[PDB]
C-alpha cells in the first residue's frame, strides 16, 4: 500500500539523457534511478490543443499554477473537513479511493482529459471551465460545511436543554 | 525588442530573474557601459550596463518592461533601423550641446 | 445532527473525490503548459508518473537535480527539469 | 554566435511578422475577389432577367 | 553555454513561426468561410435585386 508515499510528477524531452547515468536510455536511466530510490514510474500525459502566442502561454501557465494552488487548498480542506468527520480513517490523504480505485491505482493512469474534460478549445478555456468547477466543488464544502456548523450549533442547544 | 540600461551588479541578476519568470527563449545582449554614471536616486557615480533584449508577444514585451522598470533601469526607445537610430543619436547631441551651453552659461552666472 | 453527518459527509467525500480527480487534470495541464514553454515545440515531450517511496523523496529530489542537464538560463525559485511538481 | 544568434533571431522574427501579414493580406484579398468573382455572375445574372423581361 | 543559447533562439524562432502559421491557418480558414459567404451575399444583394 503505502499511501502516504510522496508523489512528484516530472516530465523531459524525448532527446533527453540523463548525465547521471551516461549511456543508459531514458526510459532505462530513469528506471535505475528510480530504482536507485527504490521507486517506480510510467507514463501519463495528453496532448494539449494549446498552440497560443509565447505571452500568451505565459499568461495561462500563471493562471494554471495559481488554479493549481487553489484546487490543491481545496482538496485539503475537503481532506481536513471528512477527517473531522472521522472519514479519513486509515490515513489523512490517498484513503479515501477515487473512480472505484486507489490513489495510486488513479495515479496509473492519466486519461481523464478526454470527453467529460476535452473541450478541444485553447488552454485558457479549459483551465477556466476547471476552475469553474472546483469553485462548483469548493461551494458544495462550504455548504456541508454551514450544515456542519447547523448541526453543532443544534447539538449545542440540545446539551444546553439537557445540562442539569 | 527592449533596450534600457541599469548597473553593471545587477545585471546578471536581471538575466537570471527574466529567464526565470519566463521559462521560454529570449535573446539578450547586456554590455557594460564605458564610463560609471552618476545614479539619480543612489546619487553616486556606480557602474552601468546596456539590457537590450528581444522577444515576441507583446503582453509578454510589457511584463519584460515591467519587470525591468521594477528593477530601477531606465530604458529608452532605440531605433532598430540604422538610420533611424543615427537620426535620434544626432538630435540627442544636438540637445546636450545645447544643454552644456545652457548649463554653463547658468553655472557660470550663479558662481557670479 | 442526523443530516449533516451522513448525507453531507457522503456528499462532501464525493466532492472531495472529484476535486481530487479535476486538481489532477489541472496538474497535468499546467505540466504539459510547462513542458511547452520550458522545452521547446514541437511536442515530443515524455511525461513520468509520481509514484516513490515514502522516505526516497529526498534521494529522488536529488538524483532530478542532477539529472536535470538542461535549463541554464538560472543561476550556473523554480526546478530546472523541463518538469517538477510535487504532490501530496 | 551570442551577436549573431540574437541578429538571426531578429531577422527571424520579423520575416515571421512579414509572413503572417501576407498571409493575412492574401486571405483577405481572396475574400474579397470571391464577392468580386460573383459580381460578374450576378450582372451575367441580371442580364437574364433583363432578356426574360424583353422575351415577356 | 553557445548550445544551450543556439537551442534557445532556435525555440524562440521556431514559437514565432508556429505563432504565424496558427494566425495564418485561422485567416485561411476565415477567408475560406468568408469567399461563400461574400459570394452569396453579393449574389443576393445583386441578382435577387435585379430579379
Amino acid at each position: 500500500l503505502y499511501t502516504a508515499n510522496d508523489f512528484i510528477l516530472i516530465s523531459l524531452p524525448q532527446n533527453a539523457q540523463p548525465v547521471t547515468a551516461p549511456g543508459s536510455k531514458t526510459d532505462s536511466w530513469f528506471n535505475e534511478t528510480l530504482i536507485g530510490g527504490r521507486a517506480f514510474v510510467s507514463d501519463f500525459k495528453i496532448p494539449e490543443f494549446k498552440i497560443g502566442s509565447l505571452d500568451t502561454l505565459i499568461v495561462e501557465s500563471e493562471e494554471l499554477s495559481k488554479v493549481d494552488n487553489q484546487i490543491g487548498a481545496s482538496i485539503g480542506k475537503i481532506i481536513e473537513i471528512l477527517q473531522g468527520l472521522n472519514e479519513t480513517s486509515t490515513n489523512a490523504y490517498r484513503t479515501l479511493p477515487i473512480n472505484n480505485m486507489p490513489v495510486p491505482e488513479y495515479l496509473e493512469n492519466f486519461q481523464w482529459q478526454t470527453r467529460k474534460f476535452k473541450l478541444d478549445k485553447s488552454i485558457k478555456d479549459l483551465i477556466t471551465l476547471i476552475s469553474n468547477e472546483s469553485s462548483q466543488l469548493d461551494a458544495d464544502v462550504r455548504a456541508t460545511y454551514a450544515n456542519y456548523n447547523s448541526a453543532k450549533t443544534n447539538l449545542a442547544a440540545a446539551e444546553r436543554k439537557k445540562t442539569g | 525588442y527592449v533596450t534600457g540600461v541599469i548597473a553593471r551588479d545587477k545585471v546578471a541578476t536581471l538575466e537570471q530573474i527574466l529567464w526565470r519568470v519566463l521559462r521560454g527563449n529570449l535573446f539578450f545582449k547586456t554590455v557594460e557601459i564605458e564610463q560609471p554614471v552618476y545614479d539619480v536616486k543612489t546619487r553616486e557615480y556606480k557602474h552601468k550596463n546596456a539590457f537590450i533584449v528581444f522577444s515576441h508577444g507583446d503582453l509578454i514585451i510589457k511584463r519584460i518592461r515591467k519587470i525591468a522598470e521594477s528593477l530601477d533601469a531606465n530604458l529608452y526607445d532605440v531605433d532598430s533601423s540604422n538610420e533611424g537610430r543615427s537620426q535620434q543619436l544626432a538630435k540627442v547631441n544636438k540637445n546636450l550641446s545645447d544643454l552644456y551651453t545652457v548649463l554653463k552659461t547658468t553655472s557660470t552666472t550663479l558662481e557670479s | 445532527e442526523q443530516s449533516l453527518r451522513v448525507q453531507l459527509v457522503r456528499l462532501a467525500k464525493t466532492a472531495y473525490v472529484d476535486v481530487f480527480i479535476n486538481w489532477f487534470h489541472i496538474k497535468a495541464l499546467r505540466v504539459y503548459v510547462e513542458s511547452v514553454l520550458r522545452y521547446g515545440l514541437p511536442p515530443h515531450f515524455n511525461i513520468k508518473i509520481i509514484a516513490v517511496p515514502p522516505k526516497n523523496l529526498s534521494k529522488c529530489k536529488s538524483e532530478l537535480i542532477d539529472a536535470f542537464g538542461f535549463l541554464g538560463g538560472n543561476a550556473f525559485e523554480y526546478e530546472p527539469f523541463v518538469m517538477y511538481i510535487i504532490n501530496l | 554566435s551570442q551577436k549573431n544568434g540574437i541578429a538571426t533571431l531578429l531577422q527571424a522574427e520579423k520575416e515571421a511578422h512579414e509572413i503572417v501579414s501576407k498571409a493575412r493580406k492574401y486571405r483577405q484579398d481572396k475574400l474579397k475577389q470571391a464577392k468580386t468573382d460573383a459580381a460578374k455572375e450576378i450582372d451575367s445574372y441580371k442580364i437574364q432577367k433583363d432578356k426574360e423581361l424583353k422575351e415577356f | 553555454t553557445p548550445n544551450q543559447v543556439n537551442d534557445e533562439l532556435n525555440k524562440m524562432q521556431a514559437f514565432i513561426r508556429k505563432e504565424a502559421e496558427e494566425k495564418a491557418k485561422e485567416i485561411q480558414l476565415k477567408a475560406d468561410q468568408e469567399y461563400e459567404i461574400e459570394k452569396t451575399n453579393i449574389v443576393r444583394n445583386e441578382t435577387n435585386n435585379i430579379d
